[PDB]
């Protein structure tokens, strides 16, 4: 009654109320609202309030004790949130009620609650309830997208943990009898979000796409054997990202269809030219998903191109393209991708001596590493095994590197494998 | 294979091309299969200007535009890299003064695959004429100028591919005044089209085609990345006002397809923000409002733009440092501490938040002091900023449990990387030793487990980088706190007959003030736990920074506090250090001291009956006590002449009925 009649006491009117029912929260130590809620949500009623009206007004923003109540109610109103058995109803409300303000997720007063529900302990029949109201929830599409983003959290994060904290779903799927949340997965690719992929209308972020990047991600990872037509859908949800126009979208989903592929459903037709431009140059944004992605991919690529893959016309692309990339950091993010995988390339000697020749132009630093890794490479070939003037290019680098001067004893041990496989007068010329 | 052994072999395009449909497979050979990789034994006099009539009636099919890929369009980009790659030091004008005239037929047109030629070759032929000084620069300068005066016709009938980077970094310098830089100029009060800025109301698609759009942002962009470089060696004249908006003009609008051009755009801020006398109107014309994360909706490709995007304003923000009045410097603390706390940036750039949260702090005292009707608001401005830092080392004291995981994890992959030292081949002992031997539950870890992790998991010391936050902020945190003894009442209205006993020891203070005081020592004082001379310096740091604490408002989180810390004491014995820095050297060890003994007689009345851990930290905090009172003793000895009579009888009451009945005479030697 007495907020609108002065409009600025309205933090010195929160924070004393939150006081006196933080205060009976103590002297009844099992709730003083029969652990049934009906005083608190005035209480977030309230937060609206003056909080709405402090977005109004001009004068007092981010006060102290603002900042210290929106953290007690949050604790307090979280407090009754585990003290009742309609578990899944009143956790929802917070997230319409931090719409405004209050900290994307202000932790352990309100998301050490949310691992609480994550699987532990470890067959509890509840949290099936709470991944199906959040599934309804993240559909609904009247509500808050950074609220979405907090719905990745959640959703995400509690199949994730059952993902590390098992083998893969092993503690799901009771014959396939009630999970509820897969054929919203089937609103989510029987919708497609179209037509642009996320809702041409101004959305102000980016995230749901890659909440659904993740999302439909770990299902390849878990079960890739039960239903695979629904995975088959996963596909074609997931292959569509592809024509997008960032790069760690692009890569993303093209990271996630790139493991996919090593587990069935394989075509010719797309994944040729989708390795292709996976050893095409891209920029330093997303190198690491590129590595993965890659090195992931590159051993099914070998074993299902056999049987009808006489040529090396696919390492032919890493050929044609490590002589396009006009030798710069670009070569350099291949060599890796010729030396994360190593026990399968062993196909001619095109790649030795231009890359020796690179390995030269390496130390005219933080790039030394694949110099003498190169060497490791070609140390590992002729030992995979078991004309000459690359030879003396490669060895009598390895006496000039030394010479020149953790790395360099592992360049000591190449040279002391390599040689029993420049002599005099070189060492004349050595603060 | 580097001598004329490829010319007996490479005789396959003796002619220019046959079959010139398939040129791209019979004689592009060239930098594909043989050039790319020989040798350099001075070879390339001998037959480059052999194939330049190759490359030149290879020039002759350049006909047609249009949408032509396999006989001429593609092949057009095959020639591009033909040039791309060669330098020399001979013959510059059998390219330079023939080429111009095979480039003239893409340069205005620029639809369906053209557009690119005289300008993607003529990175090469600038590039080739960078190495030299034959002075036709300004001969050759004139078609670009006549692209900039096309522009118009193009954005006409269009509602560009310029590139303006390498035309006019030439850097030559007996350059030409208004036409170059009206080349600049001519480009900026363009309307992108006309629609969008009727879409700009409600900030604060509907034109037909969207690529465009792109095509003359980008072009606008490389105006404003090219003229800093006429800038940053170079004084204007004329125009200096027509920058700010066109900055934020250009940043507001800029489509989230992508950001690798926001990138240097924004280095192209940070040059013109570096420089002196482009400081000070850009508050007079912008007054930093436009300044907020509307540069970037984009996120998942200005996630990576994050780190960039605010050092250059906080180095803006200290760079001026002048006329900042007091809303807008509590605007940047109440966005810099939120950029503080957002885990998900960095560390060194939390660290550059707070070193701007501090290195703003001069002007708050300065300000406030300046026109004091307005002085307790800059106290509580100074004093948001100390929430901030004791949430910072807040977080850390929760991510404990999982930062040992990954530091036991750093010494198990340490111990298998450093273990290879031991192995080496310098040792020179062992063959003569020898020889003479001879003779004779994932709390945390969600976000690392998760299928698009989109950069390798960390693999650092969590430790140092927690002692470098603990060493950094609360070396921060001194300074600050000792600068907040300006503001205070007189003592007049707190009615003390003590005056220079002030402005030092005492404040005063809210409720919501010393609890956040209250908080700062728990919450450092449990993050002893990471740590010993590095721990010693917190010690340290914490002991000092609470010497200014107005010691009736300091014995208040001792007195509550202290059995904490008492509790703490009986896992890890060095944070007696702690209390040790509170009593052997301070002014108020007189209030410290009897805080203490009125614990240690509360915990006496049974407490030899236990074990010996928590009777070595009581006999040593007795003894830390005691040792107070022969330092100092002009001070207050009476701390001491209550309870020391019943200390002893009580000590030996407590000593008959004890269990272990040695330790209470133990503590009579010890008095």
């Amino acid at each position: 009654s007495n907020i609108p009649k002065n409009q600025v006491r309205v933090v010195s009117f929160f924070t004393n109320m939150v006081d006196l029912f933080n205060t009976m929260v103590i002297t009844n130590g099992d709730e003083w609202l029969k652990k049934k809620g009906n005083m608190i949500l005035k209480l977030k009623d309230m937060l609206n309030l003056t909080l709405k009206t402090i977005k109004e007004n001009s004068f007092y923003i981010d006060h102290l004790q603002l900042n210290q109540s929106i953290a007690k109610f949050q604790a307090l109103y979280l407090r009754f949130t585990e003290l009742s058995e309609r578990d899944q109803n009143p956790l929802l409300l917070d997230f319409i009620d931090f719409s405004f303000s209050n900290g994307i997720k202000a932790s352990y007063s309100l998301k050490k609650f949310i691992f609480h529900n994550i699987i532990a302990s470890s067959n509890k029949e509840k949290q099936n309830n709470f991944i199906n109201d959040a599934t309804l929830f993240v559909l609904s599409d009247k509500c808050l997208d950074a609220r979405i983003f907090v719905l990745k959290n959640v959703i995400n994060s509690t199949l994730i943990y059952e993902v590390a904290t098992s083998g893969s779903l092993k503690s799901y799927l009771v014959e396939d009898k009630k999970p509820k949340w897969l054929e919203l997965l089937h609103n989510k690719i029987w919708k497609n979000s179209n037509a642009i992929l996320a809702y041409d209308v101004l959305d102000h972020h980016d995230l749901f796409r890659f909440e659904l990047l993740q999302l439909s991600a770990i299902f390849i990872k878990a079960d890739p054997e039960i239903i695979a037509e629904i995975k088959k859908d996963i596909i074609k949800f997931c292959w569509n990202f592809i024509k997008l126009e960032d790069t760690l979208i692009k890569q993303s989903a093209y990271l996630v269809t790139s493991y996919f592929i090593s587990k069935f459903d394989f075509p010719i037709k797309v994944v040729t030219q989708v390795f292709v431009a996976l050893l095409r140059s891209s920029h330093v944004e997303a190198r690491y998903l590129v590595k993965q992605s890659l090195d992931v991919l590159t051993p099914v690529l070998h074993e299902r191109m056999n049987a009808a893959g006489t040529p090396d016309t696919w390492i032919n692309w890493v050929k044609r393209v490590m002589v396009e990339n006009s030798s710069s950091q670009n070569n350099i993010l291949y060599q890796f991708l010729i030396s994360h995988p190593d026990l399968f390339f062993n196909s001619r000697d095109l790649f030795i001596s231009n890359i020796i020749h690179h390995m030269n132009k390496i130390t005219f630093s933080d790039s030394h590493t694949l110099a003498i890794d190169l060497a490791s490479l070609i140390l590992y070939w002729e030992n995979k095994t078991l004309s000459l003037h690359l030879r003396e290019a490669c060895t009598a680098f390895l006496i000039r590197y030394v010479c020149a001067s953790e790395l360099g004893l592992r360049a000591i041990n190449i040279l002391s494998e390599l040689i029993s496989d420049v002599k005099l007068v070189y060492f004349e010329k050595f603060s | 294979m580097s001598l004329t052994e490829q010319i007996e072999q490479f005789a396959s395009r003796f002619r220019d091309d046959d079959a010139t449909l398939q040129s791209r497979y019979s004689t592009l050979s060239e930098l594909y299969d043989i050039m790319e990789l020989l040798n350099s034994p001075e070879d390339y006099h001998f037959f480059l200007q052999a194939v330049i009539p190759l490359l030149l009636n290879q020039l002759k099919e350049v006909p047609i535009s249009y949408d032509a890929h396999s006989p001429e369009q593609k092949l057009r980009n095959s020639m591009l890299d033909i040039f791309n790659r060669c330098l020399m030091n001979q013959t510059f004008q059998p390219y330079a003064m023939e080429v111009l005239e095979f480039l003239l037929s893409v340069l205005p047109k620029e639809n369906e695959e053209n557009g690119i030629l005289c300008m993607k070759v003529l990175t090469t032929l600038f590039k080739s004429f960078k190495s030299i000084l034959q002075d036709k620069l300004d001969s050759f300068i004139r078609i670009i100028i006549q692209i900039y005066k096309n522009t118009p016709n193009l954005i006409n009938q269009t509602f560009l591919r310029s590139s303006m980077f390498s035309f006019k970094i030439l850097s030559e310098c007996p350059i030409t005044m208004v036409t170059l830089y009206s080349s600049y100029k001519q480009l900026t009060s363009t309307s992108l089209p006309e629609f969008t800025p009727l879409i700009m109301n409600l900030l604060n698609n509907r034109p037909a085609y969207c690529d465009f759009i792109l095509a003359q942002i980008k072009a606008t962009s490389f105006l404003a990345y090219v003229f800093i470089r006429g800038y940053a060696p170079e004084f204007l004249q004329d125009y200096v006002n027509f920058v700010p908006d066109l900055i934020i003009r250009l940043l507001q609008d800029c489509p989230s397809e992508l950001s690798s051009a926001r990138k240097e755009l924004l280095h192209a801020t940070r040059h013109i923000l570096s420089t002196n006398y482009k400081k000070l109107f850009l508050p007079k014309l912008d007054y930093l409002f436009d300044e907020r994360i509307l540069i970037g909706n984009g996120f998942t490709m200005h996630e990576t733009l994050r780190p960039l995007a605010y050092s250059t304003v906080a180095d803006f923000i200290h760079n001026i440092r002048s006329e900042l009045q007091l809303s807008e410097i509590e605007k940047t603390i109440k966005i810099y501490t939120g950029y503080l706390l957002d885990e998900s940036l960095a560390l060194t750039v939390q660290i550059m938040s707070a070193k701007l949260l501090l290195n703003l702090v001069e002007r708050i005292l300065k300000l406030g002091k300046e026109n004091p009707q307005e002085a307790p608001r800059a106290k509580k401005l100074l004093m948001i900023i100390i929430d901030s830092y004791m949430n910072r080392f807040k977080t850390l004291n929760r991510q404990y449990d999982t930062i040992m995981k990954y530091y036991g994890r750093y010494e198990t992959h340490k111990k298998e990387k450093a273990e290879k030292l031991k192995n080496s081949i310098q040792d020179n002992d062992k063959e003569s030793e020898e020889f003479m031997r001879k003779v004779l539950v994932e709390m945390f870890d969600i976000k690392n487990y998760a299928p698009i992790l989109l950069l390798p998991t960390p693999t650092n010391d969590p430790i140092k980088d927690a002692f470098y936050l603990y060493r950094t902020l609360m070396s921060f945190l001194k300074t600050i706190i000792h600068d907040l003894k300006v503001f205070n009442p007189p003592p007049n209205e707190y009615t003390v007959a003590n005056p220079k006993l002030w402005a030092s020891v005492s404040r005063v203070f809210s409720y919501e003030e010393v609890i956040v005081f209250k908080d700062l020592f728990h919450e450092c004082i449990i993050g002893l736990k990471f740590f010993t001379k590095d721990a010693r310096e917190l010690m340290d740091y914490l002991a000092f920074m609470f010497m200014q604490m107005d010691n009736a408002t300091f014995n208040e989180i001792i007195e509550q506090e202290l059995p904490f810390v008492y509790e703490r004491m009986l896992e890890d014995s060095g944070l007696l250090h702690v209390a040790q820095s509170f009593l052997t050297s301070e002014i108020t060890s007189p209030n410290f001291a009897g805080i203490l003994l009125r614990f240690l007689k509360g915990k006496l009345k049974d407490l030899g009956n236990v074990d010996f851990n928590t009777s070595n930290v009581l006999i040593r905090l007795f003894k830390l006590s005691f040792m107070s009172v022969n330092l100092f003793p002009n001070i207050n000895e009476v701390v001491l002449l209550p309870h020391l009579n019943d200390l002893i009888l009580n000590s030996l009451k407590y000593s008959t009925t004890a269990e272990e009945p040695l330790v209470y005479f133990y503590l009579i030697r010890t008095l």
